[PDB]
RNA sequence: AUCGAGAGGA
DNA sequence: CTCATAGAGAAGGAGCAGAGCG
DNA sequence: CGCTCTGCTCCTTCTCCCATCCTCTCGATGGCTATGAG
């Protein structure tokens, strides 16, 4: 589903945990960064820069009541939910 | 190299001896066990016929493995007569209410709508329900049998010619009684006798599948032989343990002791039938096997006959072992023990922020955490290094990325590390961690939270005296229940989860957990009090007192 | 046993509740999608009120002078004054309001007026005046169509659900129907003007945070809701204490209550020792 | 009509003197137990005695006298469980295990700016 | 220290299978199995350096797949074996939807 | 790897498939009529060897390109090789030997020509595997076609078989 | 005799993996994986079609680590012979026993009891070929061979074929 | 190791 | 010949009271 | 007009589960019967 995607706009705070958890872990295994550690070595903190700026390498698979799916990236989602 | 793969679709039934013998790693034919009697081995077909490992023995199939990542195998011991499964006694003594000798089907037919309709049910396990109430009355196999559509044309297929038998209880198995009992002086008491399990095997012989099926089942996965048992799996040692009590004794799983006996028995019967024997004999001989087997399988049979084992101690049957209640269903596949755990008592402290815990540095002194090496920390693990196991702001092991879990209790290398990325440096616990506390009972999230630890002298629980509101707690020797999380992700998640912020408000009745305490809430009371005046210096105290103060009198 | 019972209860992408047969349990979380973490119980002003009172307090003519406002506290009030098209405007939202009141004595013919609601405009109202440190000896820069075109926009605006289904629509227009019959009442132009005294400013500004809210109130799904009820019932049930008798009465006889009634009522033991009718 | 009926004293008398607390949702579990069209008795003949997945009913009440049925008729797991996949130490559909995170190629392309680190 | 289903229960109310999950396997459980696909039973002769397997009765070397369980959940299977009742845990869901 | 596609139906052991004889008893991977990965009707591809060699010389010739992107039959022997030290390194031998094997065997190594053949053998409706045998198979009359092949013993008349066999021979002398 | 199909296969990703260069690894790893793969399902996996346009579908993520997951879709052809199916071969080796031959990438028996009987092994003649009757056959001659099996290896299959027949013979 | 009974704790 | 040694429920069941064809 | 077949309804009977987590010591098995050496 392209524009037929009918769920919210907004991300929820479970996917917010997964995707932070994730990109932790990322950072936790030299994973290359949208936003340079600034100084800060807590991966959550660094997490939470690009986080907040929406720069995540990541989409998330919703899905229907017949078991498809639907595409949402993170930039398409609206991080407030 | 096995494909990491997820199970998602797992079909259930009973085992077909055929397979069965097909895929048994060993036939089992020794009434007898471990040494072979003083040789300081196992037994030739018993325990070791490429069977599962034992302790310092390699075997495994022969293929070793130790005993680690290592299952072990099962031989099957092929039955020399049929054993009714009694789980499923009970089914096909109700099936056999239907049941029609020599037709390879059933008493009833399409010849009644009303009957097609007790057909056209599309769950079977109601279908044949409704089959067992209407074809219980005139239950007779008549050769022919009248068509709906002009009953005068009669359509063949009672294979048998008569009426047939009922069924009643009669310890291991069920007496037929075959109905007759005929108009003529009560001619032919139905015929009673114990039913043959041949008897029976010869109606499976004759079941078609397109009835079968029409009665559930499942003429692939769960076909009516195999609720026959003829031949039974034989464990490898580490499911059917060996144990060794005391100092290198025995003790081992009685049922292969009781199976021994079953065999054993069946030698003796063995006997009665080769050699020769009175029916009786050879009669009971099976009677006692139909019986060990049952209880074998499952100690609870019908009260009276309920043996105990040879020391005076009911004996503990395969489903005794796998029992619930506690037993396996709970003793440990609803319940494990954690090793990332505490039981500590508590106690309150005023001083304490709400996700500030005093933990005792001596369970900081017994607890760690596995950090991973990054060029912006190797520096500080360096001296976590340094300080090794023994400061509480120390560190205890690190994973070096070959997968070695260093001892530095032991190793010299508190002065000498070669740091790579990735490394798991196993340190103490420190302060801030979101470790999780709880109070058990609960019937509600509240009682399970995540905190920051502080470190302290002394020991016990330091808590915000507020904390005892959403646990309906007190401090009384309540050894806190604690869990520490092992994950970095979970970590994250806790403070996402069970912070106080996330917990403090429950939408059950959208209501706060906690209120002012009841000492400061009188003191409030006094403290709004139109009276209620305070001096300068009091104040001082109080603004320096007051985190929040601005700077500003 | 309750636990099992409420186990396999949860909320689908699509907010609807199903158990894991797909079973749709309940084809709207809680009717209505909003989070009782963001609901509380408050008082409507059109469940009671006389027929004098509701008109009174609710209606607004052009032509007749006993609803006329005061020209001089709109700035354009003397200007708007005499034009029944624009008094039609007004009644629309008017009339319809009043068939609300005929509505609501049936919604909740029991007379309460205080209910459970994920919208409190009178916390909302306390926030503007404290935002804009509004002037109330000042004439009001409000049109007329600001108000009652900007509610319908408004009314129009609560956009709950996501789809394109008519009928899902339509039980969206339900749930949010209580709101529109709230800003009719509750917000009705003459008390957005006398008991508000709303600024235009504060009124734009006010629209911008009801969805804010309206959207932060919206339930998450992919939720067991088994066990979140299942707590939420069985916890307080514990400290429920007491069954038939001790905790006073009205019936002289003792009445199967607590858990002799609720263990009746979870077997379906139609077996009532103390069976009792009432009839009106 | 009962239905309704029967949640009317629920909220009345089983909650009675206690607190308010989502009566919409105590409805609702009133509204699961008849969801048939009929009414589950909270036993090992009613709420066990469902079509449901016997790994679930087991750990209601029962054990391998459930199994006996789910072999006689040759049942099948077919792995969408909650807590049957939990028991099965798999993660559930539900909270954090209830949607698939991916990076889709798609992205991936997206991912591929000055930034061409942010590709994988 | 014991597990509780009341601490499942939690772990339900607040969707942390992942916290779960790390106590329930990582922390105190799983175990490496090779299981024949093929048949959904565990018919696998541990040809460990060899890569040949073969499922006795099948004579399949290939369909055969590594999965991460819990030791107490390969005793289930055991146990079903013994109480001769058939779980082929196949890893191919057939069933659409 | 997989190469499935199509739904099972049995995973328990059955029958294992009947047997792989060249009278057009193909399996179920070697289905003549099914469906590729696209979700396209991708019918059995019985890829002929002169064609095969079209492709593989394209082949050799696209990985090649793609690289970039980031005649007597010795003398096309020689041209394998070359192609060989540009596409592998030793890897894949299968294809330097089925390469050269074509190479040796074409009877049609040009495409238009190829072009023709396909079209004489597809005009009659043979299946995939019928036209394959007939594409690769060199022949001097049809009685050893139908010896060779007896689907077309019992389907295919000899008027037929030798028309586009001699036109064939036409066409394999315009290689 | 070869086939062409659209196939898959899924690769998965892992945290090694966080640089700019996708597609073009998994090109390297899929024909790693795929080229020259031998088994009786498909038998020789001669080429894979299209080097480019390769759909890797996604990267999936597989939240029980730093894996994830991507099914990559190609086209590929493979040699497949059936039972009694005329094959013009060549030789790739012989002995006493019989010949070793070369179909595309499989290896073909073509022993002494395939070939005829008044064929017999002359060591006298020489690439050492059989030679008691007008089938001569050398190493380096070429052979029309009747597949009439797949003798399957395991790494490998070996099919196996004859010889003897008014229409089969060395080419 | 292992189960059985008893005492106690909240 | 003599010692030594190994309460509440569901479920089932039996009886008791009718319609219809030979 | 009377008797078979059938219908439901009554008592009789069997059988079931009974809170959550946690902490200790005292106890482990018992009286009876056949084969071979100096
Ligand atoms: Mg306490
Ligand atoms: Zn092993
Ligand atoms: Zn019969
Ligand atoms: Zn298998």
């Amino acid at each position: 589903p392209k524009d037929q995607r009918a769920t919210t706009p907004y991300m929820t705070k479970y996917e917010r945990a997964r995707i932070l958890g994730t990109r932790a872990l990322q950072i936790s295994m030299n994973a290359p960064v949208f936003v340079d550690l600034e100084g800060e070595t807590d991966p959550l903190r660094i997490a939470m820069k690009e986080l907040a700026e929406k720069k995540i390498p990541l989409v998330i698979r919703r899905y229907l009541p017949d078991g498809s799916f639907e595409d949402w990236s993170v930039e398409e989602l609206i991080v407030d939910l | 190299s096995a494909p990491l793969r997820t199970v998602k679709e797992v079909q259930f039934g009973l085992f077909s001896p055929e397979e069965v013998r097909a895929i048994s790693v060993a036939k089992i034919r020794f009434p007898e066990t471990m040494d072979e009697t003083q040789t300081r081995a196992k037994i030739g077909g018993l325990n070791d016929p490429r069977l599962g490992s034992i302790d310092r023995n390699l075997k495994c199939q022969t293929c070793q493995e130790g005993m680690n990542e290592c299952p072990g195998h099962f031989g099957h011991i092929d039955l020399a007569k049929p054993v009714f499964h009694v789980g499923f006694i009970a089914k096909i003594k109700k099936v056999c209410e239907c049941v029609c000798m020599h037709c390879g089907k059933l008493l009833l037919d399409e010849h009644n709508e009303l009957m097609r309709q007790a057909l056209a049910i599309k769950d079977s396990k109601k279908r044949f329900a409704a089959i067992w109430t209407l074809c219980k009355t005139k239950m007779v196999c008549e050769t022919d049998v009248p068509s709906e559509d002009d009953p005068t044309q009669l359509v063949s297929r009672g294979g048998c010619g008569n009426t047939q038998p009922t069924i009643r209880k009669d310890g291991l198995k069920l007496v037929g009684s075959w109905k007759k009992d005929r108009a003529t002086g009560d001619a032919d008491e139905p015929e009673l006798r114990v039913l043959s399990t041949e008897e029976i095997l010869n109606i499976f012989k004759h079941i078609s599948v397109k009835d079968f099926t029409s009665l559930g089942f499942n003429e692939v996965f769960s076909r009516p032989e195999w609720m026959i048992l003829t031949c039974l799996p034989v464990p490898p040692p580490p499911v059917r343990p060996s144990i060794s009590f005391n100092e290198s004794q025995r003790g081992e799983d009685d049922l292969t002791f009781k199976l021994a006996d079953i065999l054993k028995a069946n030698i003796s019967l063995e006997t009665l039938e080769h050699n020769g024997a009175p029916h009786h004999a050879i009669e009971e001989a099976e009677s006692l096997l139909q019986f060990h087997v049952a209880t074998y399988m499952d100690n609870d049979i019908a009260g009276q006959p309920q043996a105990l084992q040879k020391s005076g101690r009911p004996v503990k049957s395969i489903r005794a072992r796998l029992k619930g209640k506690e037993g396996r269903i709970r003793g440990n596949l609803m319940g494990k023990r954690v090793d990332f755990s505490a039981r500590t008592v508590i106690s309150g402290d005023p001083n304490l922020e709400l996700d500030q815990v005093g933990v005792p540095k001596s369970i900081a002194k017994t607890l760690t955490y596995p950090e991973v090496v990054t060029p912006y920390n190797i520096d500080r693990l360096t001296q976590l290094v340094r300080n090794g196991p023994n400061e509480h702001p120390g560190a205890k092991y690190v994973i070096r990325d070959s997968g070695d879990r260093i001892d530095l209790r032991y190793s010299k290398r508190a002065g000498d590390i070669q740091l790579q990325y990735g490394w798991k440096v196993e340190r103490h616990i420190m302060d801030n961690d979101p470790v999780l506390f709880n109070r058990q009972p609960s019937l509600h999230k509240m009682s399970m939270m995540a905190h920051r630890v502080k470190v302290i002298p002394y020991s016990t629980f330091r808590l915000n005296l507020s904390v005892t509101s959403p646990y309906n707690a007190d401090f009384d020797g309540d050894e806190m229940n604690l869990h520490v999380p092992q994950s970095e992700e979970t970590r994250a998640e806790l403070s996402q989860l069970c912070a106080v912020p996330l917990q403090i408000v429950s939408p059950q009745s959208n209501k706060p957990c906690m209120g002012i305490v009841q000492d400061t809430l009188c003191g409030i009371r006094k403290l709004t009090l139109r009276d209620t005046f305070i001096e300068l210096d009091q104040v001082l105290n109080m603004l320096y007192w007051v985190p929040d103060w601005d700077g500003v009198i | 046993r309750l636990v099992k019972a409420l186990e396999d209860i949860m909320v689908h992408y699509d907010n609807t509740t199903r158990n894991s047969l797909g079973n749709v349990i309940q084809f709207i979380y809680g009717e209505d999608g909003m989070d009782a973490a963001h609901i509380e119980k408050q008082s409507l002003d059109t469940i009671g009120g006389s027929d004098a009172a509701f008109e009174k307090r609710y209606r607004v003519d052009l032509l007749n002078t006993d609803h006329t406002l005061d020209p001089s506290l709109l700035e354009s009030g003397s200007e708007i004054l005499g034009d029944l098209k624009l008094q039609v405007l007004l009644d629309e939202e008017y009339k319809q309001l009043v068939k609300d009141r005929k509505f609501l004595r049936e919604v909740f013919v029991d007379g309460e007026a205080n209910w459970p609601l994920p919208v409190n405009i009178r916390r909302i109202i306390q926030n503007a005046q404290q935002t804009f440190h509004i002037d109330h000896t000042k004439p009001s820069d409000l049109t007329i169509k600001d108000i009652v075109l900007g509610v319908k926009d408004l009314q129009e605006n609560l956009l709950v659900l996501r789809g394109k289904n008519e009928i899902i629509q339509n039980a969206q227009r339900d749930a949010v129907t209580l709101f529109c019959c709230l800003l009719r009442s509750r917000l009705a132009t003459r008390r957005v003007l006398q008991e508000y005294r709303l600024t235009k400013q504060a009124f734009d500004w006010v629209l911008s945070n009801i969805e804010a809210q309206f959207l932060r109130s919206v339930v998450h799904p992919g939720e067991m809701v088994g066990v979140l009820a299942a707590q939420s019932i069985g916890e307080p049930a514990t400290q429920m204490t007491l069954n038939t008798f001790h905790f006073a009465g009205v019936a002289s006889k003792k009445v199967t209550s607590g858990v002799p009634r609720l263990k009746e009522i979870l077997n379906v033991a139609k077996n009532m020792k103390t069976p009792s009718l009432t009839v009106y | 009509a009962g239905r309704a009926a029967l949640y009317k004293e629920v909220y009345n008398v089983i909650a009675s003197d206690g607190s308010y607390v989502n009566y919409r949702h105590m409805a609702l579990l009133v509204d699961v137990m008849t969801t048939q069209g009929g009414l589950t008795s909270v036993t090992r003949h009613g709420f066990n005695r469902s079509n449901t997945g016997a790994l679930m009913r087991c750990s209601f009440e029962e054990t391998v006298e459930i199994l006996f049925e789910a072999g006689a008729s040759a049942e099948l797991d077919d792995c969408r469980g909650v807590s049957e996949n939990v028991i099965l130490g798999q993660m559930a559909p539900i909270g954090t295990g209830a949607f698939d995170v991916m990076i889709d190629e798609e992205s991936l392309v997206k991912y591929m700016p000055e930034q061409k680190i942010t590709e994988i | 220290l014991r597990f509780g289903e009341m601490e499942r229960d939690c772990m339900i109310a607040h969707g942390a299978a992942s916290f779960l999950k790390e106590r329930l396997m990582e922390a105190s459980d799983a175990f490496r199995v090779h299981i024949c696909g093929i048949c959904g039973l565990m018919t696998v002769i541990a040809k460990l350096n060899h890569n040949q397997f073969e499922c006795k009765g099948c004579d399949n070397k290939i369909d055969i797949y590594q999965i991460h369980i819990p030791y107490a959940a390969k005793l289930l299977f055991q146990e079903l074996m013994a109480m001769n009742i058939t779980p082929r845990l196949y890893t191919d869901r057939s069933r659409d939807f | 790897s997989t190469s499935t596609f199509q739904t099972r139906r049995r995973r328990l052991k059955k029958v294992e498939e009947e047997e792989n004889a060249a009278t057009l008893q193909l399996g179920q991977e070697f289905q003549l009529k099914q469906i590729n990965h696209q979700g396209e009707e991708e019918e059995l591809i019985a890829l002929n060897l002169s064609e095969a060699r079209l492709v593989i010389k394209e082949a050799l010739v696209e990985r090649r390109r793609a690289f970039k992107r980031s005649e007597t039959r010795e003398k096309e022997l020689e041209s394998i090789d070359v192609l060989l030290e540009q596409t592998t390194g030793g890897n894949n031998k299968d294809l330097k030997n089925t390469m050269q094997y074509l190479t040796n065997f074409s009877r049609f190594r040009d495409q238009e020509t190829v072009g023709a053949v396909i079209q004489l053998l597809k005009s009659t409706g043979l299946h995939p595997f019928e036209v394959a045998q007939l594409g690769s198979l060199a022949c001097d009359t049809a009685d050893e076609a139908k010896t060779l092949i007896p689907s077309l013993n019992n389907k295919i008349s000899d008027d037929e078989l030798e028309r586009i066999l001699k036109e064939l021979s036409n066409l394999e002398t315009l290689y | 005799m070869f086939f062409i199909k659209d196939l898959s296969l899924n690769i998965t990703l892992h945290p090694s993996f966080f640089g700019p260069r996708m597609k073009q690894y998994l090109k390297t790893k899929l024909l790693e994986e795929v080229e020259g793969s031998c088994t009786g399902k498909f038998g020789y996996i001669l080429c894979v079609l299209d080097y480019d346009n390769i759909d890797i579908q996604r990267g999936r993520i597989l939240p029980t680590d730093g894996s994830a997951e991507f099914n990559v879709k190609y086209r590929a052809v493979v040699f497949k012979p059936f039972k009694g199916e005329v094959v013009d071969g060549t030789v790739v080796s012989c002995s006493q026993h019989g010949f070793e031959v070369q179909v595309g990438p499989m290896k073909v028996f073509v022993t002494k009891h395939l070939m005829p009987q008044d064929l017999t092994f002359n060591a006298g003649s020489n690439p050492p070929s059989y030679q008691s009757s007008e089938d001569v056959i050398t190493i380096k001659s070429r052979i029309r061979v009747k597949i009439e099996g797949c003798i399957s290896q395991v790494s490998s299959i070996h099919a196996i074929g004859s010889i003897k027949e008014d229409y089969l013979g060395a080419i």
